DNA sequence: CAAGTACTTACGCCTGGTCATT
RNA sequence: AAAGACCAGGC
């Protein structure tokens, strides 16, 4: 009834029923269905309803309603809006939000009248797309195909303005939390802050510190190790000692205060590391005095003692922690709480707690696209009550009538989502310097591993100029949460990170189930317990909040996980913890947690018995999923704080067995140790064999490999889009593989790779490509660039056209041809464009007209594939051309192994130059023996023997990281059986000679992968080109005809050279070369008439005495802003 | 995307042996007896059959530009 | 020049080959790790 | 040692003396209460806090799957065979490298160091 | 070479056409460089001011009008001002 | 004459796409 | 088309 020595197949087959159902964009499509859903309708009904003054007038918006997507063209007709047509014509996926309006109007008559204006439409939502409310949801593959859509195609980005966009998990510190940090150098020792939020009602959030000060005293007060406890409260201008703050709640005596403070009496410690803060307080001893002490200290005291008094029970009861309450008498839950944050301060103090870790996962929340777009959602709703509350109050002065259609500014929700999705500072428009950047990126499209990697991100908000190493670092509490592996090299390395193949973010779960059953399964909540019997009492914490104290622990979290295992009231997404050293119990079901499925251990064998495998593998026609799995108590989903309580067994068959025993209490089981790495380095062949940096390298470079990045890449005309001729699926695999599609959609080709030194062309990084196989289609890919014109009318006789340019009509022309055009001033496809041949031809009337038509970028050589006119949202005339250019490998192309040996083509000889076995088998390509051993790659040579075995014997082997029955000596066993030798080497024969090579080379299939970096996009040459506008210097970059820069370490080189006349020439006669009159009276240059030879100083009437300066046209240009700054940079030359 | 003819390292014609090699391994044998009864001795043409992914059917799937 | 051209008769190459070593020394290599594990796990005995 | 709190006002009591009867009075400051002393001990300064860890440590830690167990050292109480042993796990562990050790079964709760 | 009171600036240099371009857009427009919009403030101010002073005004107005120009010639040379508001173009965006 | 504060600086080069404003 | 910002990437 036990699963052993058939494991390997039951752990894949779970993991392959988790991604059948879940998928590999499901927090995107959850998070957003889950701000569609509630997040809106929560938003808008919160809002406070809009008061209006005199008759009055009440506005309440009661429920929403979005719609599919819907385009409304220039007649209004509504119309279905495909994605295709979204990406094609620049629309925007986007679907109406209707909100049911009442109007509650008082005349003072006794008689008021309520209006319903129903289904009031206020704006568009952005639809993410395969969106419970896209029209892709719930479609067969055969429909999305009639659509035009890519079946594999994941889902999971918005289209704002014909982009595709995707929006970055954004990390966070986890709300409702107590944190206590050691500040290095501060004022204070140690701070314990805490960051509130109403369960993300309304505002971001208010935190709390709560500091101690250090050791140094005040002069006559503090005389021991460190003392005087403080709190830093919101909203006021200095720091407030915490006694005075909890007398402010209304508990005066001292033993009510420490009560809350401290539990037990009975620890002579606590109450001498808190003594001194008590006598910091001995002068307030009132509960208005202490009010007035923290109002008297905001931001702007009160004239009077009412106005202060009446600021600082706003501050403690709105803003100080308002997670714990802010409805009038939760003062002393407020207490309770402070009290805990200070509990938790002497701990650390005392030393009995660990200070929190920074990068621990636990302590981070990541914001999906639902919690990032209910921000903004609030922001922009709160805008849009604040305009119509204007215009109805600027309305009812007259007292004539009001209306809400023509007072609701749509373009405000469709206008900020928009912006906020496309451009990527998240904010308002005008704060776009204040605005969070870099979420909402551009879906890169080059590779399908390049898609599922931007869909499955992770972006830490930290600055990446950051020096300190710490946040950078590989926390352990990534581990199955985040790929060891991927994150991209340079400045940003380990602040964007890639959830691993099992994570799952927490969508959300109001916790009013949680509260109801701990209420009715004992529990004491905090307002009915004597502040005595906390001591020996758990505390359970629901979503940060301390919702009360439980006297026999250990039964309640084994009632919760039994209710939580068949999610009857707890979901299954809800985390449950026991600190048993702390004596306390968090539960959470706060959205963006991130969890990983695991196995259920009981005594010490798995709860997935044999029957759930059986029903698994007979998963068609017996309706059992994951969610049966999970809903059977086999399966749990463990967050990251509670992997801290679980102890974990990496495989069952070699840990729950009886052994020389090590651990006898195992509480959960890894499905396979091999879904810790994520979806771009879950590819890497033996990846547990290189070493670690080469499995970064490679996690890099696959996102920049090249192949069918989407199967309906011929509708879709999308910029930079290389399809390559022929892909293969590697012959050394990895099971995740199947899951990431990888097989469907290849990135790259199996080469009979030599590792060998050939001619000495290999050396470095470099690799020999066999010119035979380019030759037969090797490798070859197809670059495939869109053009996009769009006619417009701008001024009142200004006015755009698509038609093709006589040669005597436009006064504006260049030296291209013109021919290619058609009457239409579009090339018709099939048309053979070279460098600067016109494309889309056009021209505009000047106020006769003037050419605007589009050129191709220099030296492409291309051919049209296909030509589409449209009418863009404004109903102008719209034009996008696709030129494919078929990228023959060249011996400046770039291609990567599956294990970050990357190299550019050194040379590419012919078949019979390459080098041969006794049978005939040339190496398509030779890399150079020298990469290996420093790097110690080793997946590329034991991935080299897999494949000549795989080929040999017919089957694709396996490369999955940790198997423990795919050894070296079983696959060089399984070599020699087929002939060859047992290390993959093979004797081979100089082309050029023909003589046998003295050292055997060691020859095997390896999936070698081409990548972007073609050097025909990177060649760039500069002979007197053009100059900008400002500096007069040749301009910035290859596409604008510009020049290398001559920086500042390269005139170093050159003086540590002692050549002055090549630096002179580099920085004076290659750039900006200047002639200017210089005054000789003064230095300042003179007005200089060349052709009337009149070169005249005004300032001193001088007329003779001027001379000629050549000097850099940048130098002119400072010395005349300095002049702008009334600096006289006076050029003498006597 | 398409079958290639023409196997890369050799030169073998390969591109006639993949709707063989489908209808082979639909019928009875395994990939390895597969490419034996095609004559594909040398391993690089057994690379070629064995590691190939036929786009050209999930192209197929859309329908045409024109009718 | 004159040394990749000779290296063209001679070769060079990478390979499984390299990074195998005999039965022996794999055991002895074993032998180490493991003791180092024993002392290891007494100097952790005694500093308890 | 610790804090000694008035029986009126609840707040604290600092000391005192007694000029004419020569006692160590714990005096209120928020009122008048004067309380006779028996510690005759107003403050005590342990820097090298030679505190025994075993007060602090908790029997529920019994419970704790991740934490490791020996069968090898019996309870002294009940002679139990097996105990959860753990470090100091807080301050002071710079220089300490003891083992604690809390019995299993439940109602023991028996803790001690070897 | 520098008298003090050659240091308060009496007279405002006008950078040339150079210094600020002015790009044409398309034959049809003129987009101006952002010291030319700064210029533009700063004579929409002292011209506002010397028409005040010719008037009368009311002693605070000039206040009022004489911290704006100083503030325009401020960030005209320098932006980075703090405890000072950031110069802004039409849309929100720091001047150069 | 100390204790307080604010200011300035933080690799080099290169490639592409996107967007708002002109 | 222009310089400004951002993003991703290469060494
Ligand atoms: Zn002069
Ligand atoms: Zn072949
Ligand atoms: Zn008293
Ligand atoms: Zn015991």
């Amino acid at each position: 009834e036990i699963t052993p020595d058939l494991w390997q197949e039951a752990c894949w087959i779970v993991i392959s029923s988790y991604f059948d159902e879940k998928g590999l964009v499901r927090q995107q499509l959850d998070s957003f269905d889950e701000f569609i859903q509630m997040s809106v309708q929560r938003i808008v009904e919160d809002a406070p309803p809009i008061d209006l003054q005199p008759p009055r007038y009440l506005l309440k918006f009661e429920q929403i309603y979005l719609s599919k997507p819907t385009h409304w063209e220039r007649d209004g007709a509504p119309s279905p809006m495909m994605p295709n047509e979204a990406r094609l014509r620049n629309l925007t996926y986007s679907a109406p939000l209707y909100v049911d309006i009442t109007k509650t109007v008082i005349k003072e008559g006794e008689e008021q009248l309520q209006t319903q204006h129903q289904k009031t439409f206020i704006g568009k939502i952005p639809i993410m797309l395969r969106s419970t409310y896209c029209l892709l949801n719930g479609l067969t593959d055969r429909d999305l195909c009639e659509l035009n859509e890519c079946p594999l195609d994941p889902g999971g980005y918005f289209i704002i303005n014909g982009s595709e966009k995707v929006l970055i998990a954004q990390e966070k510190m986890a709300t409702n939390t107590v944190y206590v940090f050691a500040k290095k150098d501060s004022k204070y020792a140690y701070t314990g802050e805490c960051r509130s939020c109403l369960e993300n009602s309304s505002r971001p959030t208010s935190t709390i510190w709560v500091s101690m000060l250090a050791r140094g005293g005040q002069g006559a007060k503090k005389s021991a190790i460190g003392q005087r406890i403080v709190a830093t409260l919101p909203y006021i201008k200095q720091e407030v000692p915490i006694i005075i703050v909890f007398r402010a709640l209304g508990f005066v005596s001292d033993r009510d205060i420490l009560e809350h403070i401290i539990y037990d009496f009975e620890d002579p410690e606590m109450m001498e590391m808190v003594k001194p803060s008590l006598d910091e307080a001995f002068v307030i001893q009132e509960q208005n005095v202490a009010l007035n002490f923290i109002g008297s200290r905001g931001a702007k005291p009160g004239v009077t003692k009412e106005k202060r008094i009446k600021y600082a029970k706003e501050v403690l009861q709105k803003e100080m922690l308002p997670h714990v309450g802010v409805s009038d008498f939760c003062e002393t839950k407020k207490a309770y709480f402070l009290g805990y944050m200070v509990h938790r301060l002497l701990l650390a103090a005392l030393g009995r707690r660990e200070l929190d870790d920074r990068d621990h996962y636990g302590n981070k929340r990541l914001d999906l696209a639902g919690p990032l777009l209910a921000f903004l959602f609030r922001g922009m709703f709160k805008n849009l009550l604040k305009e119509v509350r204007i215009y109805a109050q600027k309305f009812i002065d007259r007292g004539k009538d009001f209306n809400l259609e023509l007072a609701i500014k749509t373009r405000i929700i469709s206008d900020g989502l928009k912006y906020s999705l496309a451009t990527g500072n998240w904010g308002d428009q005008k704060k776009a310097h204040q605005a969070r950047a870099g979420v909402s990126q551009v879906l890169n499209r080059l590779t399908f591993a390049s898609t599922l990697s931007h869909l499955r991100r992770l972006n830490s908000p930290i600055g990446r100029d950051g020096k300190l190493a710490k946040p950078r670092q590989l926390h352990n509490t990534l581990w199955g949460m985040v790929c060891p592996a991927e994150t991209p090299e340079g400045h940003a390395v380990g602040l964007v990170k890639n959830l691993a193949l099992m994570a799952y973010i927490s969508v959300g779960s109001q916790p009013s189930p949680i509260l109801e059953f701990l209420e009715e399964w004992s529990m004491e909540n905090l307002e009915e317990i004597s502040p005595a019997a906390i001591a020996d009492a758990t505390k359970i914490f629901v979503n940060g909040c301390w919702v009360g104290i439980h006297k026999d622990p250990e039964q309640l979290m084994n009632t919760l996980r039994k209710l939580r295992r068949q999610m009857d009231i707890i979901v299954s997404e809800v985390s449950m913890i026991r600190d048993i050293r702390e004596r306390e119990i968090r539960i959470y079901t706060d959205a963006g947690r991130i969890c990983r499925p695991l196995l259920i251990v009981e005594k010490q064998k798995l709860l997935l018995k044999k029957r759930h495998i059986d029903q698994l593998k007979e998963r068609e026609y017996n309706n059992y999923s994951w969610q049966d799995l999970v809903a059977s108590g086999v399966v749990e989903y463990i967050d990251t704080l509670e992997e801290e309580t679980v102890m974990l067994a990496m495989t069952p068959d070699d840990l729950q067995e009886k052994e020389v025993a090590y651990c006898s209490t195992y509480t959960h089981c890894e499905i396979h140790p091999s879904m810790i790495l994520g979806v771009c380095a879950s590819i890497i062949p033996f990846p547990d064999h290189n070493q670690s940096p080469r499995n970064t390298y490679q996690s890099a470079m696959g996102k920049q490999a090249m192949g069918v990045y989407i199967t309906n890449f011929h509708v879709r005309m999308d910029t930079l889009a290389h399809v390559l001729y022929y892909p293969q699926k590697p012959l050394v695999t990895t099971r995740s593989m199947e899951y990431l599609r990888f097989r469907e959609l290849p990135a790259g080709i199996n080469s009979i790779v030599a590792i060998a030194s050939y001619t000495g062309y290999n050396q470095e990084d470099s690799v020999i490509m066999n010119r035979s196989a380019v030759d037969r289609g090797f490798f070859r890919s197809v670059f495939y660039r869109s053009y996009k014109e769009q006619e417009s009318k701008k001024g009142f006789d200004q006015e755009e056209v698509f038609e093709k340019p006589t040669r005597e009509t436009c006064q504006g022309m260049r030296h291209a041809i013109y021919d290619k055009l058609d009457d239409d001033g579009l090339i018709a496809p099939g048309v053979r464009v070279s460098g600067d041949d016109v494309i889309i031809g056009k021209t505009v009337t000047l106020p006769t007209k003037r050419d605007c038509s589009t050129f191709l970028r220099t030296s492409e050589t291309g051919i049209v594939d296909q030509v589409m006119v449209t009418l863009n949202q404004e109903g102008y005339k719209f034009c996008k051309i696709r030129v494919r250019s078929v990228r023959i490998p060249q011996i400046g192309d770039k291609f990567a192994s599956r294990h970050g040996q990357k190299g550019t083509c050194g040379i590419q000889y012919r078949q019979e130059d390459m080098p041969f076995t006794c049978e005939g088998i040339t190496p398509d390509i030779i890399i150079n023996p020298h990469a290996i051993p420093s790097r110690m790659t080793i997946g590329h040579l034991i991935e080299c023997l897999q494949g000549k075995v795989s080929a040999n014997k017919g089957e694709i082997g396996d490369a999955t990281p940790f198997n423990d029955a795919v050894n070296v000596q079983k696959i060089s066993n399984l070599l020699s059986d087929y002939g060859y030798h047992l290390r993959g080497n093979e004797v081979l024969y100089n082309g050029f000679t023909g003589r046998k090579i003295t050292s055997q080379i060691f020859i095997g299939p390896t999936y070698y992968q081409r990548l972007k970096h073609m050097v025909d996009d990177k060649i760039h040459s500069r002979a007197r080109g053009p100059i900008q506008i400002l500096n007069r210097q040749p301009m910035e970059g290859r596409s604008r005809d510009g020049g290398l820069r001559f920086g500042e370490m390269e005139r170093d080189c050159q003086i540590a050279h002692g050549a002055a006349q090549f630096l002179r020439e580099r920085l004076f006669e290659a750039s900006d070369p200047y002639q200017v009159h210089v005054c000789n009276l003064c230095g300042i240059m003179a007005i200089a008439n060349t052709r009337t030879h009149t070169y005249e100083c005004r300032g001193c009437r001088n007329k003779t005495q001027i001379s000629l300066v050549r000097m850099p046209y940048a130098c002119k240009l400072l010395f005349q802003e300095l002049m702008s700054m009334s600096i006289a940079p006076r050029m003498m030359s006597v | 995307m398409i079958i290639p003819v023409r196997c890369f390292t050799c030169g073998k014609i390969v591109g006639n042996k993949w709707e063989a090699y489908l209808g082979l391994l639909q019928a009875e044998y395994t990939e390895g007896d597969a490419l034996d009864a095609l004559g594909l001795k040398r391993y690089c043409c057994r690379r070629m059959l064995l590691a190939h992914v036929d786009l050209i059917e999930k192209l197929l799937n859309y329908a045409p530009l024109e009718k | 020049t004159v040394i990749n051209n000779w290296l063209l008769i001679e070769g060079h190459t990478i390979g499984i080959g390299d990074s195998i070593a005999d039965s022996k020394t794999y055991q002895d290599i074993q032998n180490t790790i493991k003791k180092a594990k024993q002392d290891v796990i007494e100097v952790i005995e005694k500093a308890h | 040692v610790g804090i000694r709190f008035c029986q009126e006002c609840n707040n604290m009591l600092y000391p005192k003396e007694d000029k004419e009867n020569r006692i160590l009075l714990y005096a209120c400051r928020n009122c008048d209460y004067q309380q006779e002393a028996d510690n005759s001990c107003i403050y005590v300064n342990k820097i090298t806090h030679e505190v025994d860890e075993l007060t602090q440590i908790i029997a529920d830690v019994s419970q704790d799957p991740t934490l490791p167990r020996t069968e090898d050292h019996p309870c002294q109480k009940c002679g139990h065979k097996e105990a959860v042993f753990f470090q100091s796990h807080s301050a002071r562990a710079e220089d300490a490298m003891r083992l604690y050790y809390v019995c299993t079964a439940p109602h023991c709760g028996h803790r001690w160091t070897e | 070479y520098a008298r003090p009171e050659w240091m308060i600036v009496t007279v405002l240099p006008v950078p040339p056409l150079s210094v600020r371009p002015a790009v044409v857009m398309q034959g049809s427009a003129r987009n101006q460089d952002d010291l030319t919009h700064k210029l533009a403030d700063i004579v929409k101010i002292n011209n506002q001011l010397r028409r005040n002073e010719q008037n009368g005004a009311a002693a605070h107005v000039i206040a009022e009008d004489v911290k704006l120009l100083q503030f325009h010639v401020a960030t005209m040379v320098d932006n980075e001002l703090p405890g000072l508001p950031r110069a802004m173009q039409k849309s929100g965006r720091p001047l150069k």
